[PDB]
């Protein structure tokens, strides 16, 4: 399944996941080519955040779609 | 002496929610489908066993809203919100070393989650209501090889995305809804750069836009925020962003209706020198409205602004939010919310929310379709 | 007893002796207020009222800047019964003097309010001062 992200600098890139993965190993493989670690991504799918605990098919994400990354901030 | 509103008194690692209910609560079927609730409001099935935390969050807004509406009170609690929350998404539940307490994290990722949550209770159909459906084509740059069509990509605000191209809201959100992609898969080709626009196929009734503030940055490995003066218009215009054919529609309504809007303005300063007023006028304006209109639309392409949410101080990483939001009686009388600290400011202390610098400045703009 | 008796001494003796002097024992009242607000609790509450009439009763030649320049600080102080006793003296001619005084009671009137009971006072207060284009005057020599 080929997918698409949007990072912050409003810039696709492509990624290469399975449907039945864990959003833990779509941000896992974000960090490794970009550098940005897991606890501080989003990915956001038809305005609704998808999880940790979440996969790419609860909400039937399949390819040709667009996640949205957006980043945390802590306070308070 | 005169009426005004209570508010939230921080607890201290809470303002994140605190502050994001202000400005949803100014949106008029936002606070009225709270109240409505019934223990007999139709739900997405399809199994699921969260919808029933879902049904107890929105029962948490409907209490904090009916106390904040009647004066028998001066703060209202976030308490036991605050504990269904902690179970419902468990990573707000977590300790911190040498700072303390329960974990502290997100006005943007909180308005994402409540609109999740009231969107089950209340089904897809208020799914609509904030939801935006665009009309994607996925088209090679030169001759087309490989196309898609989406629709099924979607969102409930727009994503601003910052990059040193904003001066103005719209530029940004014009290059953030432009967009290349790069390929990575065999076609009979491959790495085809493909351009990507976007267009709204329909409007939210409610619009909000988010700026992004955040970056990773690579060449040191760390968080900073961006910041940037970005101007935003009160009155918002989202023509350029359409197709043509849905353009057509909304701006030959939007014309009639600002004839209206200029026939009141010259009205309201005469008589001077309301509700009922405005009621009257509503009639007229209705009128105008196209006979195709649908549910989860606005009647317009134009939106005022009514609430937003302000992030002051330093880096990311720390954060005392405090917000804005537009009075529900008045056009150009806006409420500070900083907690419980309530208070009347004027349009000229909105403007200055521009920001840059460590000042205040925008994440979260929070508008609302029909013009006046 | 001992507030009242204080101010009503200065006022006694300054309208028989002569009546030049009625300028000065003004300054007296300003000080003594803020030696009885150090002084004792109690004592502040009484002496706040005080003033108003020490001023209407010795009549005074100056009654543009001292009821209006004792009027906001007193707000925050206990007892709005203070303002009413202020216009007693600020009464004056109508329309004249107590133009200020409804200007700017019905700021700190509107603008705060921190008991009912506390509103009622304010409100008193201006009405008094005004009647109509200087129907009657006030004086409390004969």
């Amino acid at each position: 399944m080929q997918i698409f992200v949007k990072t912050l600098t409003g810039k696709t890139i492509t990624l290469e996941v399975e449907p039945s993965d864990t959003i833990e190993n779509v941000k896992a493989k974000i960090q490794d080519k970009e550098g940005i670690p897991p606890d501080q991504q989003r990915l956001i799918f038809a305005g609704k955040q998808l999880e940790d605990g979440r996969t790419l098919s609860d909400y039937n994400i399949q390819k040709e779609s667009t996640l949205h990354l957006v980043l945390r901030l802590r306070g308070g | 002496f005169a009426q005004l509103p209570v508010g939230f008194k921080n607890m201290g690692n809470t303002c994140y929610l605190n502050a994001t209910l202000q400005a949803l609560y100014r949106v008029n079927d936002l606070r009225d489908m709270i109240l409505n609730y019934n223990p007999s409001q139709g739900v997405s099935n399809s199994g699921a066993q969260d919808e029933e935390i879902h049904k107890q969050i929105v029962i948490e807004m409907k209490r904090c809203f009916e106390n904040l509406q009647n004066k028998s009170f001066k703060s209202v609690l976030p308490i036991v919100l605050l504990n269904t929350l902690r179970k419902c998404y468990p990573q707000f539940a977590e300790r911190d070393s040498q700072g303390g307490f329960y974990k502290q994290q997100d006005a943007e990722e909180l308005f994402t989650q409540l609109f999740h949550s009231m969107s089950i209770v209340f089904g897809d159909k208020f799914s609509e209501d904030f939801r935006i459906q665009f009309k994607t084509t996925i088209k090679d740059t030169a001759n087309d090889n490989d196309i898609t069509v989406k629709e099924n990509e979607s969102d409930s605000k727009l994503q601003c995305h910052i990059s040193g191209t904003t001066n103005f809201m719209r530029n940004g959100l014009l290059e953030g809804l432009n967009e290349k992609i790069e390929k990575r898969s065999d076609l009979t080709g491959a790495n085809s750069i493909y351009s990507v626009e976007k267009k709204i196929s329909r409007l939210p009734k409610f619009l909000t836009v988010q700026y992004v503030r955040f970056f990773w940055k690579r060449s040191t490995n760390k968080k900073s925020k961006i910041l940037r003066k970005v101007v935003f218009p009160f009155q918002l215009d989202v023509a350029d962003m359409l197709t043509p054919e849905y353009a057509a529609e909304k701006v030959k309504v939007r014309d009639e209706l600002r004839k209206v809007e200029k026939e009141k303005n010259e009205k309201e300063r005469e008589i001077k020198r309301n509700e009922s007023e405005k009621d009257q006028w509503l009639e007229e304006y209705k009128k105008h409205f196209p006979p195709n209109l649908e549910k989860g639309e606005n009647p317009s392409c134009v939106y005022n602004l009514i609430g937003v949410i302000t992030h002051q101080g330093a880096n990311s990483e720390s954060g005392h939010y405090q917000a804005f939001i537009r009075d529900e009686l008045d056009e150009n009388k806006w409420y500070k919310f900083n907690d419980d600290k309530v208070s009347v400011v004027e349009k000229e202390k909105i403007e200055s929310l521009a920001g840059g610098g460590e000042s205040d400045s925008a994440l979260i703009l929070m508008y609302k379709g029909f013009g006046l | 007893s001992d507030k009242d008796a204080t101010t009503d001494g200065k006022n006694d003796d300054e309208e028989e002796e002569k009546e030049a002097g009625i300028v000065d024992e003004l300054a007296y009242a300003v000080l003594g207020i803020a030696l009885i607000a150090l002084g004792e609790d109690i004592g502040k509450e009484m002496s706040l009222r005080h003033f108003g009439h020490l001023m209407h009763y010795g009549n005074e030649h100056i009654r543009r800047m001292v009821p209006l320049a004792m009027g906001i600080v007193s707000v925050s102080d206990p007892q709005m019964k203070v303002f009413d006793t202020l216009t007693r003296f600020s009464h004056d001619a109508d329309l004249e003097v107590s133009m200020n005084s409804i200007f700017a009671m019905g700021l700190c009137g509107a603008g705060t309010n921190n008991a009912r009971l506390a509103q009622l006072l304010r409100q008193l207060a201006s009405y008094y001062s005004r009647e109509q284009d200087a129907l009657f005057i006030t004086r409390l020599a004969q």
